[PDB]
């Protein structure tokens, strides 16, 4: 009963989630902070509903931006994981704000910019001399997109080490004369995926789908402030239009059910869940739609705000750091994104270095 | 990665810019926007391949333009793959964007993801309606406007190369950047500026880079992007949209395989991907 065939079957490589870190802004802002003084129509009912009590914004005056904090986090992770810079085969970055601001020592005279994106400049700053650079965008689900891209490259033998970066400078798009400015927040995440040498870690299955019915609801649009004063200039601003009912509540469970079905597993086979963090009621609706109990996931937006694509990796790291997620666990990671998009992943996890 | 069909739609309006990196290129006029050209290009590819919008598994977009993407000319994000899914009716598709990637690099990465996930019908689209970017009047560099749609069947077998520009190997090439306009006064003003310093030998260095990379696959015929008018007939060039006529000629000649080479002005490299074709 040894050999299924006289020849040997090919096998996709196993995908190891090897290391993860995050870098958050140094400064935190409370809900009564003066930055919100011009925001109309606030109430304790508003704050309590969205579940955010404090959040961080990058302070470029003190050298914090989407690039510098990524350099710090990536160098720390590469050194702690003993990853030689020339052994990284691919660097995948996401940054939801179209406005970047810093290119380190690579393009030192460039300031606010739309292009280039981050990956190529960052690979040069970090000395990743063999890394193919790629910059992807799936808004709040970009971390899951990049894990999926990395995993497929590793499975098919096209990369042995992939560095994944998400860096959200969303505050440079927030209209602080509008209630739309009160939930999103800044932060960065870096993770390392590698070809596994055993069975201890793998991406068992994933499911991605999109629905653009409500595309116009959440956009970045060039416009004047909602409640302007003086000679205000147009800027690129996060904008919310007005119906959607159960759209986001149901579609993340749809993605999770598809991923579990592809993995041949049920919800009861899952030890822990990691969700995007848009609001407590949404996370709870997602959990209840797939059968996850409150003791099987964390709400983490309370002290960070909603960090676009970084909420998922931050929440994964929190669960590992606090012992909620253990080596050998099978987990589901899932979220929604404007556009809109939905993604879910079923992981068998081994040991993950938090650094 | 198998190309099932190619669609292309360019504005009829051409604009000539002088300078070493200049040329005559298609240029959107008035408040024309990208979807006006992208949707017909996509539909042309779907009709040729006899693929229905509901059969599209994946849409991946490439578009630098910061405005004039859709009916509301002021929207920049989320990116154009999403409104495309909506108007197309591709209700099962996954959508994402690969920002400033070359087409060649995007096709390679998408072949890998899409074959891994078992997808059968994948749309990779490239377009510009660049009224919101100021051209580089010092060098003559501008983006070509229009839309290109590649309907593909993934195979997982596409090979990839990222290669240096030719010319003087000691030449440090200065890349394209698009800084933000720091003095936006009206919603319709340019949002950024193309900056590609005047480098007279750059067009030929790109072509020499193409030829060197093609030598990695000498058994393959190849197609390439033409970003510069220098040494082109009439000084006319279509940027990455040049690929459409070349691919269709390859189809007419019944080639089953070919190499596609892009120029990445941000990395100052050339990138190639091997492809299969449809009769």
């Amino acid at each position: 009963h040894h050999a299924e065939n006289l020849y040997f079957q090919g096998h996709m490589h196993k995908v190891k989630l090897a290391a993860i870190t995050c870098e958050l802004p140094a400064r935190s802002y409370e809900n009564d902070d003066p930055v919100f003084a011009a925001v109309p129509d606030l109430s304790e009912s508003w704050w309590q509903f969205w579940g955010v009590n404090r959040r961080g914004y990058f302070d470029p005056r003190n050298g914090e931006n989407e690039f510098s904090l990524v350099v710090r986090a990536a160098e720390r992770l590469l050194r702690s994981s003993d990853t030689a810079p020339d052994s990284v085969d691919m660097l995948i970055c996401s940054a939801s704000s179209p406005i970047m601001t810093d290119a380190g020592d690579v393009l030192p005279d460039l300031r606010g910019r739309l292009y280039p994106r981050m990956a190529n400049v960052l690979s040069k700053q970090l000395g990743l001399s063999r890394a193919l650079p790629l910059d992807s965008q799936m808004e709040c689900a970009s971390f899951l997109l990049n894990l999926r891209l990395a995993a497929s490259m590793i499975r098919q033998g096209k990369a042995e080490k992939v560095l994944v970066v998400c860096s959200e400078y969303i505050s440079n798009l927030l209209d602080f004369t509008s209630r739309t400015s009160t939930l999103f927040a800044d932060g960065c995440a870096v993770a390392l995926l590698t070809r596994g040498d055993d069975d201890s870690c793998d991406l068992l299955a994933s499911a991605e789908h999109s629905d653009a019915t409500f595309y116009e609801v959440a956009t970045g649009r060039w416009r004047l402030p909602e409640n302007p004063t003086g000679e205000a200039k147009p800027r690129l601003y996060f904008s919310l239009f007005s119906k959607m009912a159960s759209f986001v509540p149901t579609n993340v469970p749809i993605a999770m059910r598809r991923a579990l079905e592809k993995a041949g597993l049920g919800s009861d086979d899952i030890d822990y869940f990691v969700f995007h963090q848009p609001a407590p009621f949404l996370v709870k609706a997602w959990a209840e739609g797939i059968g996850a109990r409150p003791e099987q996931y964390q709400l983490t937006m309370g002290d960070t705000g909603v960090m676009i694509s970084v909420s998922i990796p931050y929440t994964l790291m929190t669960g590992l750091r606090e012992g909620k997620i253990r080596p050998g666990d099978r987990i589901v990671m899932a979220g929604a994104a404007t556009g809109w998009g939905f993604a879910a992943q079923v992981w068998q996890l081994g040991e993950v270095l938090v650094c | 990665m198998l190309i099932q069909a190619v669609g292309v739609n360019l504005p009829p309006s051409y604009v000539c810019l002088e300078g070493p990196l200049g040329g005559e290129r298609p240029r959107a006029q008035g408040d024309e926007m990208l979807m006006q050209r992208l949707l017909p290009a996509v539909r042309e590819a779907l009709d040729e391949a006899a693929v229905k919008p509901e059969e599209i598994d994946l849409i991946v977009g490439l578009a630098l333009s910061p405005d004039h993407l859709i009916e509301n000319r002021d929207i920049m994000a989320p990116k154009i793959g999403h409104p495309l899914q909506k108007v197309l009716g591709a209700n099962r598709a996954h959508v994402f964007d690969l920002t400033d990637s070359s087409l060649a690099r995007a096709l390679y990465v998408v072949d890998t993801l899409a074959s891994d996930q078992g997808y059968r019908n994948v749309l990779v689209v490239r377009g510009e309606s660049s009224q919101g970017l100021e051209v580089d009047s010092e060098s003559g560099f501008a983006l070509a406007d229009g839309a290109l749609a590649l309907l593909c069947r993934p195979t997982g077998k596409a090979a990839f190369r990222r290669g240096a520009l030719g010319g003087d190997p000691a030449q440090e090439w200065l890349p394209l950047s698009i800084p933000l306009n720091t003095d936006i006064r009206q919603v319709g003003d340019v949002k950024g500026h193309l900056n590609l310093p005047a480098q007279p030998g750059l067009p030929e260095a790109v072509r020499a880079g193409f030829t060197r990379l093609a030598g990695d696959f000498p058994q393959l015929n190849w197609v390439r992007e033409e970003w510069f008018g220098q040494g082109r007939p009439d000084g006319r060039c279509l940027g990455p949209f040049e690929l459409a006529s070349q691919l269709r000629a390859a189809q007419r000649d019944r080639l089953d395989e070919l190499l596609l080479i892009s120029f990445d002005p941000f990395g100052m490299v050339v990138e190639g991907v091997t492809l299969e074709l449809a009769g």
